[PDB]
């Protein structure tokens, strides 16, 4: 049919987008994650969220994503973590239903990738030592 | 044809007012040092050429963040202290007759009471020489803010000197300072630079007379938030200080009266040889050319003929129509009649002597049911500062008459703040940028 | 060296009259000569840069113009306080070198 | 608001070292290449050098080279001209000057200090 | 004339000089934008100086400017935005006028640049697909 | 002072320890923040 | 589960009577037991 | 040689468990010369 | 983020499938009272 362009859905109006649709909308999730004994408990909040933004930003500095929303990496898959085709993942399954599968398989990926960086950091030195 | 795309420049050098919370920097004090970043010894300063800045020393943050951060040192420095509530008590007071002047029959009573002892079931009979302006009669008398609130006796290892102070901001944000000589606090400024923070200010707190600031380089400053309301306070700044010598002699005694366990209360016992009344001296000759100049610089607001007139106060709170300072402890209120008493028309080794009043129980700040009582000093006390301005005040100035009078005027610490942070203010940088040029990602 | 030969070397000129001064360069010199007032026992003050720019706080009455080997520096009106010792100075290439110096008087 | 104060007046024998401090006020030290100049009794100017107070880099007339030293401090913002082996040619008074250094090249001598008389007799 | 070679003005030196003159000197600015009642105050000063920074970080990266001072972009300049050639911008203006003159143009063109960025984000993923 | 007085009466008040509160010392380990 | 990395080839220097660590465990200890006493009954009363 | 009983100050009861300890910060920043050119 | 549930008829417990995110809640007025709730929000629907 006709279409007269793209619509905002909000801050976390793709929740119940496919991961592909729900993969249009990154950046309106990212912008959101930053922003007398009661201005110890906020103070406190704020600290927090900047340890959780910071914690999050050296993961994806350290698997080499810095500053990307969507970052290609060396890791394969392995088959063990999930078997779904692409068909049923992308087009047939929200986020939150694959982090709810995955959630058990999250912290070994990291360390792959962290490993892999170290490597391709490695790698890359001695390539322009030539 | 142009083919623009835009390019996103972070660190540009880019400023906007903002408003923040400053942080002391400094080299027993009520002005708390212990909890101030050691000033740097080389202090760097950034003159910003070609940068003309926009200045207003009347709606400065920087102002209120001082009364305030002043105000809190103030109340932290007496929590620690002994709370007179004891001293709420009927007071036997008599006339102190021995050796006194004229001028000082009736200012010293001898007031003798029953007070606490650190035993609670035992009292003991006291007495202390009280000023007449801390008590009042109810042969019997009661403390002057017995009715009002229970005092806070001043811990005497405090000391009440100024001690400078430097404000510096944050990261992220900094602090712009007005370097052109002859700026009169509100305007654009063509001579700007750029400092971690200001010269150091010691929080001097006084009435009618500026004590121990900065002086103008070039000559006398006038400044007013709009000099044609006589409802605005004038600040008049001196470009030469002038000397005021300020004593008590009064030789006090000080005793310490155990009113509890770990809390002694300072009496004053007993004046050591002759009783007679502070005051303060300032050179004549001195203070009638600093008049002279202040109506030369008045008259290019007020008219180059018009007759220039210096009175007394109109009338208020002892704190106000007083020159009312702290010397080496104690609390001087000087009645300022013989420096602002003169006419101006358009065309020695004397020196004159302001009478003194000193009181103990102080409300420093314009508080109600905040009292602080002054614990007496030992020994006869001699003090020495420049009157740097002045806090003026114009009295009426309708068409009727074409001669202006102007009274001193104060109360309102923060007018003394003002006149040290006026060639200051602070903004917050705002790095990014975003252009146009030729280049494509 | 480049050397810069300055004309006159003395002058005689009265208020209200033009005075020009020539200042030769043995050299090119695009626009890099600075023109310079000195009085008796005082440092030197900075009259002209890029030998066509009057620097900030002059009086308007001074000029220069030239470029190259040739420039000229004008005082339409003489002053009282303009009767002093004059320098052109080359900055293109090392070492930058000082014109020999005309001197005005009043007549 | 823009000065330089250098040190005062010094006499010495031939043969000797002098130092010639300046001080800046009103500006920012590394701001703007500083030159150096002396001018002779009933003399014109003649520029001993120049040097960049950021960097430290110097460049000194070529009849100087190996003889006249300059250095920077910009803790306390001064620049220091050691003059060695001197002469009787060498007397005069000597200027430490700021550049407006448009485009990071010299352009004209704005401030100047107020001078020093360095004196050689035997 | 002959030069001796650059000069440091300072924090804010350069915010007299030209948008051109004050480009050469963005780490200068960059460097210093970091670093019982009134231990509150200055935990609270400091927090916020952190937020700042963050957010200014947050939003080079989702604009794809991750770690650059200087940064190109897709998104083409709205003549409307400012009609002035760069002849009377990078050579006859300083930052501060040209801040004084788009900060009502400032929230569309970062909302563009976010979302240039997540479409090139995806297309870059299809491209490294194949 | 068969008249005496507490021994801290001339220096302060004394504080009485609450009953409930134990002395019984507890091990405790002193950690360093992030980056120590 | 506390976890120890035994560092091998490290030589470090040591110093029990410079050690920060004492001085900031004497002010807490210090402060705790100002903690524990503030909510207490103050015995102004038995001095008599 | 005589030795006596001490003690009062409860700063030597501590450094008496703390003796083996000691606080570092990790400086994870550094600069090496490498062949590689950018 | 504060995820509200739209759902009227909703007994607190369980799935609601009609969900909000709110920059956070509406004006509750911390009445205190017992044996009646005073001055609080009513059900759209029916009693609950
Ligand atoms: C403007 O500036 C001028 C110059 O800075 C100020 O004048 C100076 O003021 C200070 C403080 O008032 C004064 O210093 C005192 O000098 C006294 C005489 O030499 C000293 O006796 C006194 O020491 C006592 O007080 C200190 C705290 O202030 C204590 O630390 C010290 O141990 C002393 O205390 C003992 O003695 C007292 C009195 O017997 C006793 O009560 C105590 O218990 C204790 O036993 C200070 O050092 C300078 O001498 C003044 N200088 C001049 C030239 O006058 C002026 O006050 C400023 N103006 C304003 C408005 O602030
Ligand atoms: C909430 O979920 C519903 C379905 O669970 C989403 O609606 C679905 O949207 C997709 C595409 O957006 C539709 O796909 C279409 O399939 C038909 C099949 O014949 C095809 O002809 C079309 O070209 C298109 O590909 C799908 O039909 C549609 N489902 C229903 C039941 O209508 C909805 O988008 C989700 N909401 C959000 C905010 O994502
Ligand atoms: C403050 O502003 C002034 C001008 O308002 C700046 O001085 C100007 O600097 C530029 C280059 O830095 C000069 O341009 C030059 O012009 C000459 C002759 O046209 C040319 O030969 C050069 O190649 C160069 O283009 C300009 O003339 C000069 N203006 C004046 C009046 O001297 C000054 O640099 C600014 N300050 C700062 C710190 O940026
Ligand atoms: C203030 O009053 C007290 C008490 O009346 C005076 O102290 C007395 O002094 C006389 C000598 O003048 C002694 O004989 C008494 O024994 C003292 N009594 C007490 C209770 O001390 C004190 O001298 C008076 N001081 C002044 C300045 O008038
Ligand atoms: C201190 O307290 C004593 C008593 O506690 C006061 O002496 C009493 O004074 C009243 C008059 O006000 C008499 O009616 C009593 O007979 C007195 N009793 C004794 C034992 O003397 C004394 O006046 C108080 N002192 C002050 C300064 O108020
Ligand atoms: C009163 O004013 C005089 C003059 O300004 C002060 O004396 C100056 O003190 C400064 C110290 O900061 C010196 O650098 C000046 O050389 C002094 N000038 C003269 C003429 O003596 C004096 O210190 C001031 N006194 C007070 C108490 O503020
Ligand atoms: C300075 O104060 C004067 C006096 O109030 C201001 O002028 C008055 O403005 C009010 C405003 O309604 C008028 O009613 C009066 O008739 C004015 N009086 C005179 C004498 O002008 C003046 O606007 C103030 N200046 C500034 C810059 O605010
Ligand atoms: C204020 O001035 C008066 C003079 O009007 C001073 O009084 C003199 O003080 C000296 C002290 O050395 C005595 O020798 C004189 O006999 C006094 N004369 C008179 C007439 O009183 C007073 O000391 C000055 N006080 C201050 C603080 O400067
Ligand atoms: C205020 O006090 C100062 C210092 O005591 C006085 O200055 C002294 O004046 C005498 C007489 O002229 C000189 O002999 C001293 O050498 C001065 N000393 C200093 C340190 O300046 C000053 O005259 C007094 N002023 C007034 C108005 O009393
Ligand atoms: C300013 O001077 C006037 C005039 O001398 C003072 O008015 C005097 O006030 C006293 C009260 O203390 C009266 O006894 C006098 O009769 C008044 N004088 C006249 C001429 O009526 C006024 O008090 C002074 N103000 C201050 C603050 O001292
Ligand atoms: C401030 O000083 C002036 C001058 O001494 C006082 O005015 C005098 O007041 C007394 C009243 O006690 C009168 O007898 C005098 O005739 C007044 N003299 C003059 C010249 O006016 C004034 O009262 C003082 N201020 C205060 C608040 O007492
Ligand atoms: C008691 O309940 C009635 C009915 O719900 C309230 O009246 C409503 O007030 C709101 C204001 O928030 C209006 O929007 C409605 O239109 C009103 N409805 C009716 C039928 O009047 C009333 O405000 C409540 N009172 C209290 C004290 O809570
Ligand atoms: C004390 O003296 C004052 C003034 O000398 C007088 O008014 C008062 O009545 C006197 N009080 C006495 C003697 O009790
Ligand atoms: C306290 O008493 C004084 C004088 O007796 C009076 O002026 C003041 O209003 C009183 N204050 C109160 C709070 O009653
Ligand atoms: C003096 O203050 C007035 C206040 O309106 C201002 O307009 C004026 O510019 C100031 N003076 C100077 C020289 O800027
Ligand atoms: C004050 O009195 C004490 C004690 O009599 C004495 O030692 C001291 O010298 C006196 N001071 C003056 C200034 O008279
Ligand atoms: C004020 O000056 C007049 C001079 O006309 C004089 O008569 C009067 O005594 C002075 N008053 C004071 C308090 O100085
Ligand atoms: C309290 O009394 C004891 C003995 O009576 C004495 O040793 C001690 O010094 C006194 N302390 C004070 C502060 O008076
Ligand atoms: C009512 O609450 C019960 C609690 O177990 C829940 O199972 C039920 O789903 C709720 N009602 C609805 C309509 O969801």
């Amino acid at each position: 049919a006709v279409g007269i362009g793209a619509v905002f859905l909000g801050f976390l109006g793709a929740a119940g987008s496919t991961m592909g649709a729900a993969s249009m909308t990154l950046t309106v999730q990212a912008r959101n994650l930053l922003s007398t004994v009661w201005g110890i408990k906020q103070l406190q909040a704020r600290v927090l969220a900047v340890e959780r933004y910071l914690r999050d930003q050296q993961l994806l500095g350290i698997w080499g994503c810095s500053g990307k929303l969507i970052c290609c990496t060396n890791v394969p898959w392995n088959s063990s973590w999930s078997n779904r085709n692409l068909s049923e993942i992308w087009d047939n399954m929200t986020w939150l239903q694959w982090d709810k599968e995955i959630s058990n398989y999250t912290q070994i990926i990291y360390g792959l990738l962290e490993e892999s960086q170290n490597q391709q950091e490695k790698n890359e030195q001695d390539l322009l030592a030539l | 044809a142009e083919n623009l795309w835009v390019t996103v420049y972070y660190g540009v050098p880019v400023w906007k007012d903002a408003e923040t919370t400053l942080f002391c920097a400094s080299d027993h004090n009520v002005w708390a040092t212990h909890a101030c970043v050691p000033t740097d010894p080389n202090p760097q300063e950034i003159h910003l050429e070609n940068v003309t800045e926009e200045f207003n020393m009347w709606k400065n943050n920087m102002v209120e963040q001082m009364h305030t951060d002043i105000i809190s040192l103030w109340d932290q420095s007496l929590k620690p202290c002994v709370k007179l509530t004891p001293l709420c008590v009927t007071l036997q007071c008599t006339n102190v007759t021995n050796n006194i002047t004229d001028d000082m029959r009736g200012e010293l009573k001898n007031c003798s009471f029953n007070m606490t002892t650190e035993l609670r079931d035992k009292k003991q009979k006291v007495y202390s020489l009280f000023y007449r302006l801390d008590v009042v009669q109810i042969k019997e008398y009661r403390l002057i803010n017995c009715n009002t609130s229970a005092c806070t006796q001043a811990c005497p290892k405090v000391s009440f000197e100024p001690i400078p102070i430097h404000y510096c901001a944050p990261a992220g944000f900094a602090i712009l300072k007005c370097k052109d000589k002859k700026f009169n606090g509100t305007g654009p400024c063509p001579s700007v630079s750029t400092v971690q923070c200001t010269h150091g200010i010691k929080p001097v707190v006084s009435t009618q007379l500026l004590l121990n600031g900065s002086l103008a380089e070039e000559e006398v400053m006038i400044r007013s938030e709009n000099i044609t309301n006589n409802a605005k306070n004038i600040l008049v700044q001196f470009n030469t200080p002038v000397q005021i010598n300020c004593t008590r002699p009064n030789n006090n005694t000080r005793k310490s009266i155990r009113i509890g366990p770990g809390q002694a209360f300072y009496a004053t016992g007993d004046i050591i040889g002759d009783i007679r009344q502070a005051h303060c001296n300032v050179s004549k000759a001195t203070w009638n050319e600093t008049l002279g100049k202040v109506v030369k610089q008045l008259r290019k607001h007020f008219g180059n003929n018009t007759i220039i007139r210096f009175a007394n106060s109109s009338g208020g709170d002892l704190e106000v129509t007083t020159h009312s300072f702290n010397c080496g402890g104690e609390f001087f209120y000087c009645n300022t009649s013989g420096l602002f008493n003169s006419t101006w028309i358009s065309n020695s080794n004397d020196s004159i002597t302001l009478p003194c009043r000193i009181k103990q129980i102080i409300n420093m700040w314009q508080r109600i049911g905040q009292c602080m009582y002054a614990p007496p000093i030992q020994g006869v006390i001699r003090c020495v500062s420049n009157i740097t301005g002045l806090i003026l005040t114009r009295d009426g100035g309708s068409t009727n008459s074409t001669t202006e009078t102007f009274r001193p005027g104060g109360g309102d610490m923060r007018d003394n703040w003002r006149s040290e942070l006026y060639k200051y203010k602070v903004v917050k940088i705002e790095p990014l940028g975003v252009a146009p040029t030729r280049c494509k990602r | 060296d480049i050397q810069l030969t300055q004309s006159p070397s003395f002058l005689s000129a009265s208020v209200g009259d033009k005075v020009t001064i020539t200042c030769r360069a043995s050299q090119g010199v695009r626009n890099e000569l600075a023109w310079y007032q000195q009085k008796p026992g005082k440092a030197p003050n900075l009259l002209i840069y890029y030998a066509s720019t009057l620097q900030s706080g002059v009086p308007s009455r001074f000029s220069a113009t030239g470029s190259g080997t040739h420039f000229t520096l004008t005082v339409s009106s003489l002053q009282p306080e303009d009767f002093a010792t004059y320098f052109c100075q080359h900055m293109s290439s090392y070492p930058l070198t000082f014109g020999g110096g005309t001197k005005v008087e009043i007549k | 608001q823009e000065v330089l104060v250098q040190s005062g007046a010094e006499v010495k024998k031939p043969g000797a070292s002098v130092k010639v401090s300046c001080r800046a006020f009103g500006y920012t030290f590394t701001g703007n290449a500083l030159h150096w100049v002396r001018q002779a009794p009933g003399q014109g100017l003649e520029w001993l050098g120049w040097i960049n107070p950021h960097s430290g880099d110097t460049t000194t007339s070529q009849k100087f080279q190996g003889r006249v030293y300059m250095t920077r401090d910009k803790s306390i913002n001064t620049a220091f001209l050691d003059v060695t082996r001197l002469t009787s040619d060498d007397t005069g008074i000597y200027y430490c000057a700021r550049d407006k250094y448009y485009g990071n090249e010299a352009v004209g001598m704005d401030v100047w200090g107020q001078g020093t008389s360095v004196t050689v007799s035997s």
